[PDB]
RNA sequence: UUCAAAUGAGAACUUUGAAGACUGAAGUGGGGAAAGGUUCCACGUCAACAGCAGUUGGACGUGGGUUAGUCGAUCCUAAGA
RNA sequence: AUAUGGAUUCUUCACGGUAACGUAACUGAAUGUGGAGACGUCGGCGCGAGCCCUGGGAGGAGUUAUCUUUUCUUCUUAACAGCUUAUCACCCCGGAAUUGGUUUAUCCGGAGAUGGGGUCUUAUGGCUGGAAGAGGCCAGCACCUUUGCUGGCUCCGGUGCGCUUGUGACGGCCCGUGAAAAUCCACAGGAAGGAAUAGUUUUCAUGCCAGGUCGUACUGAUAACCGCAGCAGGUCUCCAAGGUGAACAGCCUCUAGUUGAUAGAAUAAUGUAGAUAAGGGAAGUCGGCAAAAUAGAUCCGUAACUUCGGGAUAAGGAUUGGCUCUAAGGGUCGGACGAUCAACUU
């Protein structure tokens, strides 16, 4: 009935190299995704887990990796991390953030 | 109508020569008195090979020109050498 | 109930052809579509078809009669004269 | 909001020219000449259409089995299974009312 | 193209002095609930039709693969 | 309609990229019948021609190009000859 | 042209079902008869297909000063083959006033209805093969070769007075009743011959051979045809997206296509096309010529005359934006309601 979908996701290439960090990434996600209205209404429903080598999400309610690769766009823009990193695909919901071809 | 009369050219454009090599295909030109019952057996018996099917097309110069397609157990690169062009 | 006074079926002519030529359309006009009797079936079915042929929808008949209408006073007169004409032969 | 074409030489909208339109595997749209239907067998005088025989092209008769054009009994494929009851019943009838004229 | 459901049709018509080419596909699919399972066909060409049997158990075509006839050509995949 | 580059002896008019507009599915789009007859494509080229120009062109010179048991004719008959 | 299987037969040329009829087959001469080919125009109603609209999910692209679970895009399934599928039509049982069944449209029933049970044509759909191995969308990896490799995903639905088109059953119109032949099939008839040691079956299944001649490029029109020419002119037909709107009107936009028509500098009278105007309101002119005014939809209302059908949108009045709400109008599931789903009209 609501079996939790889980979205990994590797920071590894940008983190390793001083553009990035996981914490506030995470952050991000926490207390910016939204469920049944406005962000804040997070009640054991979806759980945001950082290891620094691959964020881990797990909810109950309406989400997908659509949702995740829009918010992830967000965060990079607000940061200015677009340009040089870009959100991918590699099994169906694993994801991870490369580099655009530099 | 012999078979000397029959085939009257082969066909030398660099657009021919490809067929020959890929499609495994004789371009010949013939007599716009033949038809694919002559051409086929003209073809048969000065080369001793075996012919698949025999398509024909009358050019807009006057003339006719025979597409003949060969069995997987001949060469056409082979039989226009033979001839002496390639 | 009664959308018109008196003009009937005749009033898709509307105002066209003079007043007596509808008046005289009329008559023949509600004759030629009414349903009428077979009487090889008791039921009332007859329905024109192709002027003096007379149709009927069960019973697969076809009849022959009026243009306007399945059988005119002349010709039941005929077979009047003609019903009394065979009496007279018979004895 | 594709758009597709007639795919013989006749430009026309005849009887004959008649299109559908098909989804291919290849992921467009294409035309696709559709044949004329097929009419029922009628009775020979009912008039009217008859059972277990199989609706076609008068030509597309010459491929199918005995089976699909007939049925088992007499004026199998021919008549109607009503008007051959009328038709026995008439003959034996009329041979009933000759006998017994020729009896009187 | 036809498709044969019982089997000693399958190999009978392996056998038939016209055959000379199968084919043996395998296609990962699902069955409906839960699981994926290895659906195979086998595909044997004649010489007017092409006829197809469709085995879900992987040990019945394990066994087809088996006793199929030695003399006839078959591409795997 | 405008900007830059490229080619060229030579560029308002050829080619590419960027921008600005238009036809608006009864189209300035995609196919045919009759008719035309090589106008299709490639290479080269500017004496004349395309009512300014021209390195462009349905022009000029040289070559390439139309594949059917299933699409048409062929077969049938209509008005008629 | 035929061979290998199968079916029929010593009752020589098959069985089942009460019946509509069914089947893998299951002989049929002369002559005769039948069916298809094979047919008008309109109206609304039902069903199917492509397109349009839209929800979840799996990838990719755009915007992000602020906002947006956001905007755009890919998610496909051919001829052909087997199983199955309906309105109509038909059969068996039964015997109907206390009159019933029934269409948007009024027709049907002792010449046997309603009801119960069956048979058929397969348009049209559903499933499986063809067929995912194809095509589409992504990721990684290698390059002075003109040529490649490996991984993945390609799924589940909803709606309708929608547009285009096919088709079914009905209704209306005619002093109008709306092609022929080639070709194919079947029926009646009962000639001839044959079986059981071999026939009959090429209308059951599989197997073998062949399919000749001509057209096939391009345009189809403000440059390819006809006009003296490269002429704002003439000439038959198919497909056809979103908004506003009653609408294939006008206006804007996506897919495709074009950016062709001598150019530069200034801004006199005149001419051509399009506009506004104080007070007056036809005084202008042969003459309200030319212009101006009215205009969609909802409501109140509507005369003389009349061949009673019309006149009529007569004439004359009033309202129309945005936003927040109210009432009315339905389906499907459980035997008064109970739950849930969907649309756009007043
Ligand atoms: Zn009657």
């Amino acid at each position: 009935q609501k079996i939790a979908k889980t979205f990994t996701v590797d920071v590894s290439s940008p983190t390793e190299n001083g553009v990035f960090d996981p914490a506030s990434y995470a952050k991000y996600l926490i207390d910016h995704i939204k469920v049944e209205g406005a962000v804040g209404n997070l009640g054991n429903a979806v759980t945001v887990t950082e290891d620094g080598t691959v964020v881990t999400v797990v909810s109950t309610a309406k989400f997908s990796g659509k949702y995740l690769k829009y918010l992830t766009k967000k965060y990079l823009k607000k940061n200015q991390l677009r340009d040089w990193i870009r959100f991918v695909s590699t099994k169906t919901n694993e994801y991870r953030l490369a580099f655009y071809q530099v | 109508l012999d078979s000397y009369k029959v085939i009257e050219q082969p066909i030398t454009s660099e657009t021919a020569m490809k067929k020959v090599e890929d499609g495994n295909i004789l371009v010949f030109q013939v007599s716009m008195k033949a038809n694919k019952y002559q051409i086929k057996k003209a073809v048969k018996e000065l080369y001793e090979v075996d012919v698949l099917k025999v398509n024909t097309l009358v050019r807009p110069n006057g003339t006719k020109k025979a597409y003949v397609r060969l069995t997987a157990d001949y060469d056409a690169l082979d039989i226009a050498n033979r001839i002496g062009y390639i | 109930a009664k959308r018109t006074k008196k003009v009937g079926i005749t009033g898709k002519y509307g105002v066209r052809y003079g007043s007596s030529l509808r008046r005289q359309v009329k008559k023949l006009e509600i004759q030629q579509h009414a349903r009428y009797d077979c009487s090889f079936c008791g039921k009332k079915t007859v329905k024109r078809g192709a002027a003096g042929i007379w149709t009927c929808s069960c019973c697969k008949k076809t009849v022959a009669g009026g243009a306007y209408t399945v059988s005119t006073a002349a010709a039941a007169t005929v077979r009047s004269t003609i019903r009394r004409l065979r009496e007279m032969v018979e004895a | 909001a594709q758009r597709v074409t007639f795919r013989r030489r006749n430009p026309y909208n005849t009887r004959s020219n008649k299109i559908k339109v098909v989804k291919t595997p290849g992921g467009i749209l294409r035309a696709q000449h559709v044949k004329k239907l097929a009419t029922r067998p009628k009775c020979g005088d009912c008039g009217s259409a008859l059972q277990g025989i199989s609706t076609l092209r008068p030509r597309q008769y010459a491929t199918v089995s005995k089976t699909h054009k007939t049925v088992s009994r007499a004026y199998g494929g021919s008549r109607c299974a009503n008007c051959v009851k009328e038709r026995i019943i008439r003959a034996f009838l009329i041979e009933e009312q000759k006998i017994v004229k020729k009896v009187v | 193209a036809r498709e044969i459901t019982d089997i000693k049709q399958f190999l009978e018509l392996t056998r038939r002095a016209d055959v000379k080419t199968a084919t043996v596909k395998i296609n990962k699919k699902l069955n409906k609930a839960g699981k994926p399972f290895r659906q195979t066909k086998f595909k044997v060409r004649g010489s007017s039709s092409l006829y197809t049997l469709v085995i879900n158990d992987a040990g019945k075509a394990k066994k087809l693969i088996q006793s199929l006839p030695p003399t006839l050509k078959v591409n795997r995949l």
